[PDB]
């Protein structure tokens, strides 16, 4: 019979069942992550396995019905989604070696420790320890011996696994019909059919490169400006025209630069700003500031919370009574539930994490009408940005100023607006070059460029040539510095922050400019503009029914990833580091190095 | 009128089914309790299992679901004004 027909029924079948599955799913999650009991990890383990056998079975009755012969461009999505086959395509005996070699990795990263020489009683955790050490402490030897250190023990004893795992994803990859497991990874971009809004898998390293070859300069002068700044805290160890050394970076691998806050500081007499007087002042508590953030999303056109969100949700740690595990998370259980779980104190930073979630939470309430499989974003990148500028817009002076927090008569100088900009371009400009660098590599070792034995000559060239930073001892082929990575050990994609970042500044700098702003980029707030809440609405709504492209035009207005705003949000922070840094020397060599 | 106090369960109050497939429309006013397996294809229907479906899925109320979830009791009181016969009965409010 009429074969669209049959694939619609089985689809309506498939949207019936799933939604109580995922649901039973959802819900034993939720209660372990309240409580801990090894019994609960029991109906955890049962509920997953059962959510998996169904989706399993499920995708078998799928493959009936080829994909070419369907006219609707909405079932094809989910027919799509659905018949891929997940972990069938390998043999038995593939699935258990590669399921081993996961499993191996991961508690070979989760359980390491590092004992100092010549004391065997006193042996350090990586995260109880080491971060302590890399981000709080000033001296110099000490840094040096944990980074040789820890790569020494870890890379050379994951390495061999990479290999197979390499090899077995690669195998998987050329089993189900693509090119190799980067252009997997790089699917997730793709869009094929509708005419004028095609994407290719290959397009996307082409934006990302064009992309890129323009905030160099700024990423330049603003080393050119944190070399400079080092100079008081490290005389005589850091090179007058080098490269940066990765081992006082204030972090493991480098990913972020924030610790330097207090050492790059431009004037530092002032400090910066924190409302917690006033908080404590008048007796807060989680109830307060969630009610704020709930008027601040109100103030706009959007909807409010569900009755049931202020009471299923916990807001505050219960005590020594239970014990649970304290990470901010948004829980979208579906069938109109939906939770907040987050340990909360009388903090600014609390209360800007608490704007994040909530945005996220509204992100997830805008597209409920959608079937199941379409119940997402566009793609991996608008969720957290759409949380971010809420946070980016409620944060600035005038917004605080306003809400009766601050004093009425405070007055706004352009003295504080030097260190708000270089405070969040420590965070944000600052760790653009090291994703795409590790991108980069990745796609390489994937595609194969990079024989097995010089790797290494690619890899710290790549450093000197994006990242600017220059290893401080020589290794050889037994290390595999990667790894040691979260996301590296565990099988994660990297690309997406870069998105992120990008999508960010142009979602605020259309908001801001619908929405009625005089005056510079870093002083907007999107309060009171029901003409920047109507224009986000018709892109948060739909959901992953239409392609990203045209979710983007509803907004943005251009289908393609732009850059202007992210370097318009730092237009006076380049005017001061041009001014400063007249007299200095500009750009960075490859010639310095410690030991030679 | 909502009615979650008495029709929910911490398991689930499956005891509430409604049609989802079937290949013709109805009519005003037409009752069917049918539990003939529902055919998909040309081939012959024998059962559960392949394309042949069972025409009958059940509701999953659980006491923590949103308000768009839970079960609101509809009961249609179509009374049509020509009852003739016993119709026109009358309040007829009384007085001293
Ligand atoms: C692709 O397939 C889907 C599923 O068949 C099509 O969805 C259907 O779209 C029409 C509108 O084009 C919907 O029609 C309207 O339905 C409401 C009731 O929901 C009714 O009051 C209106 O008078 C009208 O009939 C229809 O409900 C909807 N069907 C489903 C199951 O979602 C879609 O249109 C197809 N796309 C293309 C490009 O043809
Ligand atoms: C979504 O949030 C808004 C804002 O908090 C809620 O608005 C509420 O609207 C009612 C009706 O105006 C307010 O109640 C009272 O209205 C009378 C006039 O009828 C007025 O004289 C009283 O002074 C008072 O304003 C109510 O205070 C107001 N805010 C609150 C906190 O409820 C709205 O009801 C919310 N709705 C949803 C769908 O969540
Ligand atoms: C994975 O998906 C492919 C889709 O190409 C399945 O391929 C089929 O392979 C069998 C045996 O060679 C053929 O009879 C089918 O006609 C192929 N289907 C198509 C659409 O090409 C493959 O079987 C799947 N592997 C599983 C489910 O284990
Ligand atoms: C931005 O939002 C605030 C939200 O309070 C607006 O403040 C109110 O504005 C009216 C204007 O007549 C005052 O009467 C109220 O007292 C204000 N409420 C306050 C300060 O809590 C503010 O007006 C909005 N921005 C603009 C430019 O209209
Ligand atoms: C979590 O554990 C506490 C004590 O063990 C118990 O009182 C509570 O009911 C548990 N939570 C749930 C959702 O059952
Ligand atoms: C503020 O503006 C004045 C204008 O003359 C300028 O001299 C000054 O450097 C600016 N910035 C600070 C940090 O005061
Ligand atoms: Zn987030």
């Amino acid at each position: 019979s009429t074969i669209e027909e049959q694939a619609k029924t089985f689809l309506d079948k498939f949207n019936h069942e799933a939604e109580d599955l995922f649901y039973q799913s959802s819900l034993a999650s939720w209660n372990y992550n309240t409580n801990i009991t090894e019994e609960n990890v029991q109906n955890m383990n049962n509920a997953g396995d059962k959510w998996s056998a169904f989706l399993k079975e499920q995708s078998t009755l799928a493959q009936m019905y080829p994909l070419q012969e369907i006219q609707n461009l909405t079932v094809k999505l989910q027919l799509q989604a659905l018949q891929q086959n997940g972990s069938s395509v390998l043999s038995e005996d593939k699935s258990k070696r590669l399921n081993t070699i996961l499993n191996t990795m991961s508690t070979i990263y989760s359980t390491g420790k590092v004992c100092n020489p010549d004391n065997p009683q006193e042996c350090l955790l990586l995260e109880p320890g080491l971060n302590e050490i890399m981000a709080n402490s000033l001296d110099y030897n000490e840094r040096l011996w944990a980074w040789e250190s820890w790569r020494s023990e870890v890379g050379k004893q994951l390495r061999p696994l990479y290999e197979e795992y390499v090899v077995l994803k690669n195998e998987m990859a050329r089993a189900n019909h693509y090119e190799d497991y980067g252009d997997y990874w790089r699917g997730d971009y793709e869009v094929n059919g509708v005419d004028g809004y095609d994407y290719s898998r290959g397009q996307l390293i082409e934006d990302v490169e064009h992309t890129f070859e323009e905030i160099k300069p700024l990423y330049e002068h603003l080393h050119a400006y944190v070399r400079a700044k080092l100079m008081n805290a490290y005389p005589s160890y850091i090179s007058p025209i080098g490269c940066l050394p990765a081992h006082l970076l204030g972090d493991m691998w480098g990913r972020f630069w924030t610790n330097l806050y207090s050492l790059t500081v431009p004037f530092g007499q002032k400090p910066n700003i924190d409302v917690t007087d006033a908080m404590v002042d008048q007796a807060w508590d989680a109830q307060r500031i969630f009610k704020e953030a709930e008027k601040f999303f109100v103030s706009v056109g959007l909807p409010n919370m569900t009755q049931g969100f202020w009471e299923n949700s916990m807001l505050t740690d219960p005590g020594n009574v239970q014990k649970a595990v304290c990470h901010p998370t948004a829980w979208d259980l579906g069938k109109g539930d939906f939770r907040i779980l987050m340990c909360t104190k009388v903090t600014m930073d609390d209360f800007l994490t608490a704007h994040h979630e909530m945005g996220h939470i509204q992100y997830d309430m805008a597209y409920a009408a959608q079937p199941f499989l379409l119940r997402n974003g566009a793609n991996e990148g608008f969720h957290e940005a759409v949380g971010e500028i809420m946070s980016l817009s409620a944060a600035t002076p005038k917004h605080l100023k306003s809400i009766g927090l601050l004093s009425p008569d405070f007055q706004e100088d352009n003295e504080t607006e030097i260190n708000f900009l270089l405070k969040q371009a420590l965070t944000i400009v600052g760790t653009l070059p090291f994703t795409y660098m590790l991108e980069k590599w990745r796609w390489m070792v994937f595609k194969g460029e990079i024989p097995k034995d010089q790797w290494m000559k690619k890899w710290w060239e790549m450093k000197r040539e994006i990242v600017g930073v220059v290893e401080p001892v020589p290794h050889d082929e037994t290390y595999c510095d990667p790894a040691s990575l979260f996301h590296v050990s565990n099988d994660y994609s990297f690309i997406r922050y870069y998105t992120r970042t990008l999508y960010q500044f142009q979602f605020q700098e259309a908001l801001c400019q619908a929405a009625k702003h005089e005056g510079p980029l870093h002083k907007c707030d999107i309060s009171n503009s029901t003409e920047a809440g109507q224009k986000l609405f018709n892109m948060l709504r739909l959901g992953k029914s239409e392609p990203w492209t045209l979710a983007l035009e509803n907004v943005v207005g251009a289908k393609n990833m732009n850059v202007r705003p992210l370097l318009n949000y730092f237009e006076p922070l380049f005017t001061w580091l041009k001014d400063q840094n007249k007299n200095s020397f500009v750009g960075w060599s490859t010639d310095w190095s410690p030991y030679a | 009128w909502n009615s979650n106090k008495l029709d929910s369960k911490h398991s689930g109050n499956y005891d509430y089914w409604y049609r989802s497939f079937r290949k013709s429309k109805l009519k005003p006013f037409e009752r069917d309790i049918s539990t003939e397996i529902y055919q998909a294809g040309n081939k012959p229907c024998k059962g559960k299992g392949p394309n042949c479906y069972f025409p009958l899925q059940s509701y999953g109320f659980r006491p923590t679901y949103g308000v768009g979830h839970q079960p609101y009791r509809v009961v249609v009181l179509s009374f049509e004004l020509l009852h003739a016969p016993a119709t026109v009965c009358g309040p007829k409010k009384s007085t001293n």
